C-alpha cells in the first residue's frame, strides 16, 4: 500500500525511474545504478572503502584513473597534484 | 642506518605485488610460505 | 585490479568483505575471520 522511497528520483546514466532496487554507493548527489555504475575504461566493478573518479558520463577506478585523465584532460605531472580524489561510501541500504 | 623502514609490497617467495598494505598484514602470515 | 586478497586475490568477487581496520578479504577466506574468528 504505502511506497517509501528515499532517493534521487533519475539515473545519470539510464532513463529509468530510481527504485528500491538501486544498491549503489553514496555518490556527491547524481546515483547511479547496480548496473550504471561501472568504470569508464576498464568497466571493473567497483570496491568499497577504496577511491575513485566521478566524471561526465560514467566514474573512472583507481586502477586506470591515471590514464583516463591524460588521455581525456588534466594532468599534474609526474609525481605531481592534478587534483583530488573521492572513496566510495557505504552502499546505501533500502531499509536498515 | 639499518632497514626500520620496509619499502617492500612483494615477498621473494610468494612473488606476489600487492597494492594494499591492509591486505599485506594478513598475508605475511598465511600467503608467505607459513610465518606461523 | 580491483582489490587483492589477504589469502589468496580473486578479483572477480561480488563484493569486498572491508573491515575497521582495512582488511580486504575476497568472500571465501573472509569467512576465516568470522567461522574460525582469526585475523
Ligand atoms: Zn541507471
Ligand atoms: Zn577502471
Ligand atoms: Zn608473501
Ligand atoms: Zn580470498
Amino acid at each position: 500500500y504505502l511506497r517509501l522511497f528515499g532517493q534521487d528520483g533519475l539515473c545519470a546514466s539510464c532513463d529509468k525511474r530510481i527504485r528500491a532496487y538501486e544498491m549503489t554507493m553514496r555518490v556527491k548527489d547524481k546515483v547511479y545504478h547496480l548496473e550504471c555504475f561501472k568504470c569508464a575504461a576498464c568497466q571493473k566493478h567497483f570496491s568499497v572503502g577504496d577511491r575513485y573518479l566521478l566524471i561526465n558520463s560514467d566514474i573512472v577506478c583507481e586502477q586506470d584513473i591515471y590514464e583516463w585523465t591524460k588521455i581525456n584532460g588534466g594532468s599534474g605531472g609526474s609525481g605531481g597534484s592534478g587534483g583530488d580524489v573521492m572513496v566510495v561510501g557505504e552502499p546505501t541500504l533500502m531499509g536498515g | 642506518g639499518s632497514l626500520l623502514k620496509p619499502a617492500r609490497f612483494m615477498c621473494l617467495p610468494c612473488g606476489i605485488a600487492f597494492s594494499s598494505p591492509s591486505t599485506l598484514e594478513a598475508h605475511q602470515a598465511y600467503y608467505c610460505s607459513h610465518r606461523i | 585490479e580491483a582489490r587483492e586478497c589477504v589469502n589468496c586475490g580473486a578479483t572477480a568477487t561480488p563484493l569486498w568483505r572491508r573491515d575497521r581496520t582495512g582488511h580486504y578479504l575476497c568472500n571465501a577466506c573472509g569467512l576465516y575471520h568470522k567461522m574460525n574468528g582469526q585475523n
